[PDB]
């Protein structure tokens, strides 16, 4: 039963790369402010 | 009740005052104002007043009082067998209380108690003139008006308490003066004592001098000592303070005192009480306090810089201490970069020494989870008095309506009543504290509930300090995550911090401090005393978040210690000014700066102390490695002393130079400036515990001891005796304590009791010796421990001394009856013996209050509305403790003494402890009581006829002819009627009989003990060194049964007993040693543990007693035994319990 | 080798560790430090007890 | 437990997941002071 | 025959660890630069 295991965390991470970059721009953009 | 305190317990404030005079239209103004004199002096100015109060000399007959002395002190010489030194003090005693100085403060003491007493606790508030020599007292509500001639001050009862005190407190530092100077080689110097008095109250500089020159006496002194008397390092500690400048005849005569002799000035110069304390100036005292709370005095990027260096010394520590307490590393995680080292220590488990210079490695290592959070304090700690807070809606109560309502123009919305408890206990009665883990969790996740985030900081009273320091009372929540994380350090981290852990294991502090008593003198170990004053409002949150952040991962507790290490920032803090409020806005104070500051860089004194203990070792440790030199830091406070080992390389002053640059350097990089006056090397003077040492011997501290509920007399004379026996068991004399003690005792019976008693010569000196051993008020005569260091039976030493009494002077036995008044118990009173081993079952009329214990136990059982407590007082804890002491009444060979041992280790023995942890909690009490003010009355009246009878107790005859010995044992069998064996103790004075061997005798040599002195005693070899030679109460219980098996008691119904015991835990299964390091020991003994060592004791005391007698040894002298019968055969058969043990067990305590 | 492949995880997941924390110490200490004098609210830094 | 050991790195990661989100909001409101 | 699902997991984790490192450069910098 490891197989769903593993598409849980494989759709977790993909929630990694869209949230960092959901605010990469946002921390960023901190340094354009200053 | 009005004005309640009887001794100056709180700040002396003046805001009142200046409400009053100006502001404030109340009924009692329109009196006050009435009577102030054109010339009305300011409350900051009140000690100028008092110093000019003079009494009518001898207006007290205290004649009766110096002859008591003098008999009792004869009579307790006399019993002492010590007869060659009776004379020196009685003739000591006679001379300092028929001094004029002396006898002047003596009245002038009196006539303040007595003005005291007959003020406090009055229902009435508007007393009328009291006369006070050429002052004209007159009080009203708490404010005090005093006139001498035609000057005024309007003063608040805290500033009257204190003159109060101050006369008291210069009274007992005369009265010890004289004594300790009647005992010393260098004759007296009580001139120098009244000089010195003279001087400072001839002082004029304004407040602000007077009083900095008050604070510096003491520093300056140890300074000029320590000028004079270093050999190998330097010293200017001296220099900075300005006593010469401001005031030259005190430092001329300080000067003086140190030419006379070093010690002498320490002594004298170590009282900081006995002058007036000053009123504290508010308004700047605390703008400065919230500023500093405020300052950065170092960036904050530097301060994280070096918070991560403070964490990797951290790091390395606690790894040392781990491995060399169990052989393995703690679970740590290896950052990649780790050393390799690293790495290899940690696979083979080891600590190599290359660490030890080498902490930057340990910034790659993480340790994780070691423990879990303790969120469950025991009793210990959430039952105390700290006061506290309930939450913000409540500060609105720390002031007064009528000066809110005039310095602003607007009400205060003040609501009936305060909602909630106003300290710890009642918070735990109420039933807060019974889901802590639920009250602590707004702290696990980071947002302390805004309710609970204001803090009220309180000025510390008897300080010396104009601007005063203030320590901070905090709400319920922050005062429980406190108490939590303070049990938490002191518990599972700080004792694995190696460096740091050599500083609470008794063993090793005293092996210490005995190694650097030994090789301060012979220069090769110099300390340097450091003192930050700062320390308080210190650390900013950057310096401590990566501890705080490691100590979160190692307790698996979620920024539950980084919570409180960036709290601060968002918590309210107001000043109890209680006649300077500051605004309220919306219900909450508003910033202004000077009684409100929402938002600081620090918590203030008291928070973080243990946390801050541990940074200021891990950088004194960071800075003393670097440089690559011994040290020992040893302290726990602000004041911290580092000892330093000689070095073969470089003499010790340039590595005392380097040292200190060093701990300038790294205190420099934590917002911790440290000036000099804060830090002085020496290798002659260091201090610890609050006790200095001069080259190694200690300097005793005869001269500040000796001048340091509802009331009563029973407890004011505990308190004395207390204070006398602390004194003696430091390096005062034994005899200087003794008889300071017996003339405050007579003084303070003076006080009170009616003329009728005192001019009764006979009954005063039969009252001092009558102790509460045989049931009487407590008293610095009896008291054998003023002697020795261990137990001791008092009981023989009791009857000794009455029988001596009865044989030498003029009182009839008739009398000692007529005082002792001895009544028996009706029934026997199990539990009192076993809570106390060594005591007849006497009433104990005197005693405050009798059976109290069920009226608090049965107060909180009730009227509680809490969880913890009701799982906590079930069924009556009183009533079973009755039934444990009744069970182990039961023993064949009743023997207290073990009673005791058994009854301890059992949670009946720890329930009686929180019970009268809550009765010490003066609040219980108060709220048990269902006032105190006719309870003093009544209790004054009651004693004040007791001993006005005539009836008898009991003869007793029978009991003061033979053995003290002999005669408590039946005096014992008596009052039980169960011949009770095994804890009578005889008294070494009848015991043996001291002679010299001078003009000994044939006879003489038959038995005794010899003392072989090297060469000649004299004075001088007093005071120097010769060269002579939780679940722990399954641990001990299970020592006991060990130590049982090995001498073979295996009793079946003892067997039962003990492991009842075990498995409702849940297991199954010095003043003399310099003079004894002087002379030689003697075990050629025919007879005779723990008693003999008070037999050489005494053996010593002889000599010493000679010695400070103006006399010589030239032989050995002997102890021959005297009495015969004192002497007996002890077997220890067995605990035969007899009736079946009906103890059962508790479960529900730990 | 089923369990080694596993740890090398673990000891990515506890650097990653160490890198929140980092944060959490700077950005915690930039809000508090912006908080002394105001009424800024004290936002919670942990989710909460498990 | 071999899967145990993963399923408790989960959760574990399930706190990064808001633990940035709670600093997210902090960020963001500290944006409108400026 | 699962082995081969879990290595693409890390080497996407190096591959989220450089960024990580990337922009903590970024972030520290800064801080000091305040
Ligand atoms: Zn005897």
């Amino acid at each position: 039963i490891l197989g769903e295991n593993i598409k849980i965390l494989d759709r977790s991470m993909k929630t990694m790369m869209e949230t960092m970059k959901l605010m990469m721009e946002k921390v960023d953009l901190l340094y354009a402010s200053t | 009740i009005n004005r309640t305190d009887q001794s100056l317990k709180n700040p002396l404030l003046g805001t009142e005052v200046s409400f009053c005079l100006k502001s404030s239209s109340l009924p009692h103004h329109v009196r006050a104002l009435g009577q102030i004199k054109a010339r009305n002096l300011a409350s900051c100015d009140y000690y100028l007043l008092f110093r000019q109060v003079v009494l009518p000399p001898e207006v007290y007959p205290i004649g009766v009082l110096i002859r008591a002395a003098e008999a009792i002190l004869t009579v307790i010489v006399s019993a002492w067998k010590l007869d060659h030194m009776t004379k020196t003090l009685y003739s000591s005693v006679r001379y300092a209380l028929t001094n004029p100085r002396v006898r002047a403060q003596l009245e002038l003491h009196i006539a303040y108690q007595r003005i005291v007493g007959q003020v406090s606790y009055s229902r009435e508030a508007d007393i009328g003139p009291k006369r006070l020599g050429n002052m004209s007292l007159q009080f009203i509500q708490s404010l005090v008006i005093a006139t001498i001639d035609t000057t005024s001050c309007l003063m608040t009862y805290n500033h009257f308490l204190a003159a109060a005190d101050t006369a008291k407190s210069r009274c007992h530092l005369l009265i010890a003066s004289v004594v300790q100077g009647a005992l010393w080689e260098q004759g007296s110097f009580l001139d120098h004592i009244i000089n010195m008095i003279d001087i400072i109250d001839s002082i004029n500089l304004p407040h602000d001098d007077y009083f900095t020159i008050i604070k510096s006496i003491f520093p300056y002194s140890q300074g000029l000592v320590m000028g004079r008397h270093n050999v190998s390092v330097s010293s200017d500690f001296a220099s900075v303070f300005a006593i010469p400048e401001l005031c030259p005849q005190l430092d001329s005569l300080l000067k003086k005192l140190l030419q006379l002799d070093p010690v002498l000035l320490l002594m004298v110069s170590s009282v900081q009480k006995s002058w007036y304390f000053p009123e504290i100036r508010m308004v700047d005292g605390s703008r400065e306090q919230l500023h500093k709370m405020r300052v950065e005095l170092e960036t904050p990027q530097a301060l994280l810089s070096y918070g991560h260096t403070l964490l990797s010394i951290f790091r390395a520590e606690f790894i040392k201490g781990y491995v060399s307490k169990n052989a393995k590393w703690p679970p740590v995680h290896l950052l990649p970069g780790c050393d390799k080292s690293i790495k290899n220590a940690r696979e083979l488990g080891r600590w190599s020494p290359a660490f030890d210079r080498r902490w930057q490695l340990f910034e790659k290592v993480v340790i994780l989870r070691i423990a879990d959070l303790d969120m469950d304090p025991d009793f210990n700690d959430i039952v105390s008095d700290k006061a506290i807070i309930s939450s913000r809606r409540d500060w609105v109560f720390e002031y007064n309506a009528a000066a809110f309502w005039k310095k602003y123009g607007e009400r205060l919305e003040r609501p009936p009543a305060r909602s909630g408890p106003s300290r710890l206990v009642n918070a735990l009665i109420d039933g807060r504290l019974d889901n802590i883990p639920a009250l602590l969790e707004p702290f696990y996740r980071g947002a302390v509930e805004f309710e609970d985030r204001l803090t009220v900081l309180v000025p510390k009273e008897k300080e010396l300090k104009v601007k005063g320091r203030f320590f901070s009372k905090q709400t319920l929540a922050i005062r429980i995550y406190q108490v939590v994380a303070e049990a938490a350090l002191k518990n599972e981290v700080m004792p694995y911090l190696k460096t740091h852990s050599m500083t609470m294991s008794s063993t090793a502090l005293t092996h210490l401090l005995n190694r650097l008593s030994h090789t301060i003198t012979k220069g090769d170990s110099f300390v340097i005393n450091l003192d930050y004053s700062s320390w308080c409002n210190g650390f900013r949150p950057e310096l401590q978040a990566p501890i705080c952040r490691q100590l979160d991962q190692m307790f698996n507790c979620g920024y539950f210690f980084r919570t409180g290490c960036t709290l601060p920032c968002f918590t309210t803090f107001i000043i109890q000014d209680r006649f300077n409020p500051p605004y309220s806005l919306s219900g909450e104070p508003v910033e202004d700066g000077v009684t409100c500051a929402v938002g600081t860089k620090t918590m203030g004194e008291g928070m973080r102390q243990k946390l801050w203990t541990i940074l200021t070792s891990c950088w004194e440790i960071i800075a003393l490695r670097e440089i690559n030199v011994t040290f020992n830091i040893l302290g726990q406070g602000d004041n911290q002393t580092i000892i330093i080992h000689k070095s073969a390389s470089q003499n010790n002053q340039l590595l005392a130079e380097r040292a200190l640059g060093a701990l300038y350097k790294h205190a420099r990089l934590a917002g911790h400036n440290l000036k000099v006056e804060e830090c002085w090397v020496s290798d002659c003077l260091y201090e610890y515990g609050k006790k200095l040492f001069f080259r190694g011997v200690p300097v005793p501290g005869c001269l500040k001891q000796l001048s340091r509920l509802f009331p009563n007399l029973y407890s004011k004379l505990a308190c004395l005796t207390s204070s006398c026996l602390s004194a003696a068991m430091a390096d005062t004399s034994p005899w200087v304590a003794l008889a300071t003690g017996v003339c405050l005792y007579l003084i303070e019976l003076y006080v009170e009791l009616p003329p009728a008693i005192i001019q009764d010569e006979s009954l005063l000196t039969t009252l001092c010796l009558v102790g509460p051993s045989i049931g009487g008020l407590p008293t610095p005569a009896t008291l054998p421990s003023v002697f020795f260091r261990g137990m001791s039976d008092p009981l023989p030493f009791q009857l000794a001394l009455l029988q001596t009494l009865i044989k030498t002077t003029g009182v009839t036995c008739s009398l000692v009856n007529r005082v002792v008044k001895l009544r028996i118990a009706p029934y026997p009173d199990w539990l009192s013996l076993v809570t106390d081993p060594t005591s007849l079952n006497i009433a104990q009329v005197y005693r405050p209050e009798r059976q109290i214990r069920r009226w608090i136990e049965e107060a909180i059982a009730t009227s509680s509305h809490s969880s913890r407590i009701a799982t906590f007082f079930q069924q009556p804890l009183t009533e079973m403790a009755q039934l444990l002491a009744r069970d182990l009444s039961t023993m064949m060979p009743l023997r207290p003494r073990d009673m005791s041992a058994l009854f301890a280790l059992s949670n009946v023995a720890y329930g009686l402890s929180i019970i009268d942890l809550f009765q010490k909690s003066s609040t219980v009490v108060s709220a048990s009581q269902a006032d105190v003010a006719l309870e003093s009355v009544r209790y004054k009246e009651s004693i004040i006829q007791g001993l006005l009878d005539t009836t008898e107790g009991y003869n007793m005859q029978p009991y003061l002819e033979g053995c003290t010995y002999l005669a408590a044992k039946q005096l014992r069998r008596l009052t039980w009627g169960r011949d009770l064996v095994g804890v009578t103790m005889p008294f070494v004075a009848e015991q043996f009989h001291p002679h010299s061997s001078v003009g000994a005798k044939a006879e003489l040599y038959l038995d005794a003990i010899i003392y072989c002195p090297q060469e000649t005693l004299r004075s001088h070899h007093l005071t120097t060194r010769g060269d002579q030679p939780a679940a722990n109460l399954v641990k001990d219980t299970l020592v006991l049964h060990q130590w049982y098996k090995v001498r073979k008691v295996t009793d079946p119904h003892l067997n039962t007993l003990m492991a009842r015991f075990l498995l409702e835990k849940g297991y199954t299964s010095g003043y003399v040693n310099i003079l004894s390091t002087w002379l030689r020991f003697s075990s050629d003994y025919l007879h005779s543990t723990i008693h003999f060592q008070h037999v050489f004791t005494y053996g010593c005391l002889y000599a010493d007693s000679v010695i400070r007698s103006g006399g010589v040894i030239s032989t050995p002298y002997l102890l021959s035994a005297s009495c015969k019968t004192c002497f007996e055969k002890i077997d220890s058969e067995e605990f035969v319990l007899a009736c079946e043990p009906q103890y059962r067990g508790a479960e529900w305590l730990i």
